[PDB]
This record gives structure tokens, sequence and C-alpha cells, in this order.
């Protein structure tokens, strides 16, 4: 079995490189963040532009949805995060305290916490309702590329240019686990598997790895794409066949069989580094987005 | 720009 993703829409309108795309948990919306300092909301099924959300003074590197699809959190080069009420577009909070670029962000499943990582080498845990920083973790010795909560919000995984992935206890803020590899290439992305038992980690040696973090064992590797320069996010695709999905610096979307590690499809049509991909939570739909030469978002659909 | 859209390095 192989997927047959086909281009359905190309969404133009960001005036600089796109940095991330995320589907709302309820499946209704796609959100995109850009170096052009904007967030844009699009209809997930018809591609229709919904609205522009603005207020960051510098470009945005990441955006994330609350579990109830009502809020967005964005991370900016202006060293802040912002919490936005989606239906109004109003900024609800500005999260202040990082001393350098904010690179990555996520809500916990309860959506009372936001986790963030920054070029200042720290991971911060923020109270959503007050906007107050609850904890500053001295997580890494170089910029933090990714932060992600597990299924119940009791753990955080972080990754850094320093070459490490770390598993943190959310309530105590203590490091429970450090994944150390020889040759320690920079880690450009990490996230928990849907069941929270594994982590998917990208390194800037053109390599994705599926790890048992409790066992400290690497179960799968995925290769064939190009990832040497940029923090490209990867996804678990679970609505049809079980795939691994990632952008690539050769302008393609790559799709691997999760179990066999074979490449099952390559999506062509972007004209620059595909910096971000996202998988729709209920339909076999992929959103992809690209850097300065392209600046577009593409929606793809498959029967499996 | 944004740091995500630039090469990843300190």
């Amino acid at each position: 079995v192989k997927p047959n993703y086909a281009l359905k829409f190309t969404l133009a309108g960001h005036t600089k490189a796109v940095s991330s795309v995320k589907f709302s948990p309820n499946g209704e919306w796609l959100a995109s963040s850009s170096a052009d300092k904007l967030i844009k909301i699009w209809g997930a099924y018809d591609g229709k532009f919904e609205k522009t959300i603005s207020g960051h003074k510098l470009g945005i590197s990441d955006v994330a949805w609350s579990s109830d699809s009502n809020l967005l959190v964005s991370a900016s080069d202006d060293k802040t995060l912002k919490i936005w009420d989606v239906s109004s577009g109003k900024c609800l909070k500005t999260l202040k305290g990082h001393s350098n670029y904010v690179f990555c962000c996520n809500f916990n499943p309860q959506s009372n916490l936001i986790v963030s990582g920054s070029f200042d080498e720290s991971v911060r845990i923020w109270d959503v309702k007050t906007g107050k920083c609850l904890k500053t973790l001295p997580a890494h010795s170089d910029p933090v590329s990714a932060v992600h909560f597990n299924r119940d919000g009791s753990l955080i995984v972080s990754s850094s240019y320093d070459g490490l992935c770390r598993i943190w206890d959310t309530a105590s803020g203590q490091c429970l686990k450090t994944l150390i590899d020889d040759d320690n290439p920079p880690v450009s992305f990490v996230k928990f598997s849907p069941n929270g038992k594994y982590i998917l980690a990208a390194t800037l040696d053109n390599t994705l790895k599926l790890w048992d973090y409790s066992k400290g064992k690497c179960l799968k590797t995925y290769t064939g794409h190009k990832n040497e320069k940029y923090c490209i996010f990867a996804n678990f695709s679970v609505t049809g066949g079980k795939w691994i999905v990632s952008g690539s610096e050769d302008n393609l979307v790559y799709i691997w069989n999760l179990q066999t590690k074979e490449i099952v499809q390559k999506l062509q049509g972007h004209t620059d580094v595909v910096i971000s991909t996202a998988c729709h939570p209920t339909e076999n739909i992929i959103a992809s987005a690209a850097l300065e030469n392209d600046k577009t978002i593409k929606l793809w659909k498959s029967d499996c | 720009g944004a740091a995500k859209c630039r090469v990843f390095s300190p």
C-alpha cells in the first residue's frame, strides 16, 4: 500500500518565507506563520483565506494551536511569544522573558501551559491564563530547535543544536532522560509519537530517527531526503496508512512507510526548501510550506 | 526574517 497525495491547492499571500503550518485539532483550519511577521488562517478543506493576524514586530518561527482550537501561540524573533484569540484575531497575552529569538512553541493537552524554546538556550514553561513564566529550564548549551508535550502533558521533549534530546518532567522541571549520540550532529526537530512511547528526532545529517527514549534504543531510521541547514518539522501521519512525513532542502515532501522505512512518495511542486509540513487530524491531507523563493503553502490529498 | 527561515546555527 502506498499513498497517492495529489496537489489540491496552492495558497499565496505571505510576503516572505513561510516558517510553519499547523492544522487546528478540530480540522477546520490551517494556520501559517511567516518571516513576514504575520499569521494567516485558511480553510482546511477549500483552501479559502480566512484572515490575517498581526502584531509581532519581527518574523515568526513557529505557531501552535490550543487543544480546543480556540487559541494560537506564536514565537517570534522579537524575543516574545503571543497568545491570540483566533476568532477575534486579538492578542490576548505577550509572553516576555526570553533573551533571544523564540524558535519553537506548543500548548500542553490541557492547554493551561505553553512550552517554548529559544536561541537563549533555555526552555520556558508559561501559565496560559496569566501569561506569567512559571519555569526557566537551563535545558541546553546551544539554540533549542523544538519543544513538545506528550499525550497527557506530564513530559516535555526538547532538542538543540548542541546535539541532545532531553525528556523533562513538566511538574518538577527535572530532566528525566538525555539521549546522547556519538558524532552528535545538531538536532533540528523532535516530537513525541502519538502514543507517547517514542520520539521522532531529526538531525542535520539528513537523517530522521525513531527512538525508544525510555530504552534509549533507536528503532527506525529514515533517509533519502536532504536536511543539512534548516529545522524542518516532521510528522506522524495516522489517518490512513502509517507514514512519516517531512519537508526537504531539495524542495520535495518525503513520505516514508513508518514500519519498513521505505520511501512511499515524494511530492513535487515547491520551488524552495519545504520548511514545514502538517498532517490533518481526520482526513488524509498534508499541508506543506516553503522558504523565500516560493513563499506558498500547498495542500495535498490522498485516498490512503 | 525569522530564525526558522535562516540556517540553524548559533
